[PDB]
């Protein structure tokens, strides 16, 4: 039950990550992610191997896919867009960098 | 107390275990390069109360004896280790083996894991590691801070692209690994298996040569498990256990019986 | 009076022992890293009358003798320190081991405890302890008031991650250590042991190592009671201490028809 | 009378807490900034009836003693404070703390109660005070009859725009309070802490420096309870409290067989 | 083998580590012949149909064999002298202890993770109880009635 | 052996040692379920409860 509790809780990570995807879909700059998951298995000394049920199903981590993104055109020279690999940097103040 | 309750106890530990068996070929379901088990049943050893094909007197034998088994048994749960689907992704740095073949990584512990998941990232010092616990990928593969793409051939030469310079500059190789019997690896989570005595000697090569599989980047390999086999056998599996609990349930019915008239 | 009183009075006082094992179990159907039990039975000492292999002719010797049984009873209660299976939970300070392995806490007293429950946290001062009396753990893991997350690695290194600060910065490690026999612990509650004769020595190190568990962060461990075994045991222990009443009521029957009729 | 039964009464006990616990979270769904909380689970003392490690004969030791267990129970309510979802609204009196802090109001008694709700209002004077009881903010933060719109910074400075002066009139500045152990706070209701013996020291600052997080004007935090968690735990507990009945039911008829036998 | 020296003899399978590694029972503690000695750098233990104890050690394959079982068969088992704790020994009527791997030459074999149940039939106890009462019962009224004579005649003579 | 807190492992803090009697029937009863050696019983075996 424990088995089916884990890939229940897989299932629902993965269709938060697809919600938050598709919330995502008009604000600018936004990267996808993607939901990556690994088996789990825990055997001790006295555990007769062999015989292994698994230990369910793990999530691994939310990936943060970076593939480039389509453009829009504004026709105004203060929006910029960084063709290819590169970041903007923004100092949260002025003094500080 | 009665034989047929140790007897249907073994009919009730066998169908959880091959329960248990398919409710984690259920929750894998979506992790890539995934390989479902199966629950092997077998009986156990049998009570000789009278021979079969004994000596009932001579010129005559007992065809048929009187022997009780003593139920049944999970012996393995067997990995079936056949090819998952395909899937196309924009990332450049997953890849699939179309074929036999392992990805080798490098375990804390110092040994050498294997894996089929092709989930792969870089680290800090831009050497390729996987995308979960991140153990580097045997043999490391430094990608240059000046590449400006990344290109995995079917051999496993791992290529980049440099500004204002032709040709691909060779950064690397990628070796996967064959076992004789993919299914007596150990398995130890996070899709790595360790080599066991039932999976054999570990055999390297090239990819795409000698046997092994082709290394397709910017594909995936899904997770091989067939829902519908799953619920059906679920269903089974809950049938048989119910009718076990059945004998457990009259001869728990019989024993109360004898205490009050007995 | 009669020897099947007291024969039979051993038999209730051993299934009274294990339904109270059984009980046991099934109350920590939901405790974390809970370990459960099995009552080992034995039979008690047998009333040599006539020594089996003794000479009656010269040539001929007793093939079986008349020994009577005193009955049985509770030896030991073993502890079947078999993992559990894996709960994933949103809270970044309770952990699980992942093979052999225990956590160590410092009791009131001064004494190292040693627990398999991974719920911990923090008290007034940052430092990780437990979620129950707030025993600290051993080694001290003082979290800083300036941390903004928490990471704990396979090899029980705790890290934090501080703003304006990349690197982030450890603030300890976690070291568990692992006995020869676990079994041989004294249980002393609320999740807790303590080592004995034949518990071993403890040997400590880092998690991961020298066939010492790895530690996984945000994740718990299971009790390992098998709900389907403690309720088919409820039944063949309820039937026993009831056939074992049969033969004291019996009994009583037989000595009230002599007084009468004697 | 007998242990099984007084074992079975603790684990009734426990479960009964755990669901009641389980039934909170699902009752504050949808409370705005509502922890939820889980209940920790610890068996309780063992029996010493044989001892573990003693020595029976020279060189020999008990390899594993009869300790009987006296059950489980419930040892704490862990209040998981993990970050909720953020609710997007068009109020502007509507705060919500990005990261680690609680809003302090003032208590009727004197004190100081710390909030993770951000529904907030004006009373008739104007001050900013609770959606709920009607509680001031500490610091108390009054709005004048001469504005026409509230903002509210990242910093916590609250400033507000007078008409016919272009120029935002300053008029307060929050400040929020993190707590070491947030989940040492003993709840008192209405969506209000108040700081314990191993809650920690109350450090107060800037909502954006030292670690402390981040006030964001028209927006709400949601509770962080997950329905699918506490229905599956629901479950379970249903079932781990049926299984304490059967045993008192069977320790139950233990007893009334041997009333009508012995 | 038991605290005197004497090796005892037994059908129970519940066996247990203690402090030193070495394979004991689990109840009083008494070590199981030959020693079979586990090393803490193993991660698994696996006992094979011959006995062959073998652990599973990290960072190399091919399991390391720990040891050997060898376990003791008896021509007449009903001739043993229990001693109780589940053990035996050896009798006249017994016959030499057999040793051997188990599974050759007629033994049995080595199934782990299993346990053997007693073969009590507990029907045919609550039978036998029924006549054994009655006969009891029975034989008391034979008494009672010589006991009745002896009282007339005394009387009467 | 007695088991103490803070401190691994049973201290041993004595041996009980019992005898034998070759005639068990030659002692002299006193009440009190005690028994007094007296000529006809034997000589007193002592020993390790356990051997011989």
């Amino acid at each position: 039950s424990y088995v089916s509790l884990s890939g229940l809780s897989a299932a629902q990570l993965d269709l938060n990550t697809t919600s938050n995807n598709i919330a995502n879909a008009n604000t600018y700059g936004f990267k996808e992610s993607r939901a990556e998951f690994a088996d789990v298995y825990s055997n001790s000394l006295f555990t007769n191997a062999k015989t292994t049920p698994g230990g369910g199903a793990q999530a691994s981590q939310v990936a943060q896919q970076f593939h480039e993104g389509s453009s829009i055109y504004t026709n105004n020279p203060m929006d910029l867009r960084v063709s290819g690999t590169g970041f903007f940097a923004v100092a949260k103040e002025r003094l500080t960098p | 107390m009665h034989p047929a309750l140790w007897v249907s106890k073994t009919g009730l530990d066998a169908q959880q275990t091959n329960i248990a068996t398919i409710s984690n070929n259920l929750a894998n379901a979506s992790t890539v390069g995934y390989k479902k088990s199966r629950a092997v049943f077998e009986d156990l050893f049998y009570q000789n109360i009278n021979q079969p094909g004994g000596q009932s007197s001579q010129n005559t034998e007992l065809p048929s004896g009187l022997m009780l088994g003593a139920g049944s048994k999970v012996v393995a749960t067997q990995k079936v280790h056949t090819h998952g689907n395909a899937q196309t992704t924009t990332n450049a740095l997953d890849m699939m083996v179309e074929g036999d073949g392992f990805f080798q990584v490098t375990l804390p512990d110092g040994n050498i894991g294997y894996t089929r998941n092709g989930q792969f990232t870089l680290n800090g010092e831009g050497t390729l590691v996987t995308s979960g616990s991140g153990y580097p990928v045997e043999p490391e593969i430094v990608i240059p801070e000046d590449a400006i793409s990344i290109t995995v051939g079917t051999d496993g030469e791992v290529s980049v692209r440099v500004r204002g310079q032709q040709d691909n500059q060779v950064v690397g190789q990628l070796t996967i690994t064959d076992f004789v019997n993919p299914g007596g690896l150990e398995p130890i989570g996070q899709n790595l298996y360790l080599p066991t005595g039932a999976s054999g000697d570990p055999q390297e090569g090239v990819p795409g040569l000698d046997g092994l599989g082709e290394i397709r980047q910017s594909m995936l390999e899904a997770s091989n498990v067939n829902v519908t086999e799953e619920l059906v056998n679920m269903i089974e599996a809950q049938r048989v256990y119910e009718m076990n609990s059945k004998v457990i349930s009259s001869v728990d019915k019989m024993m109360s019986f004898v205490n009050q008239q007995l």
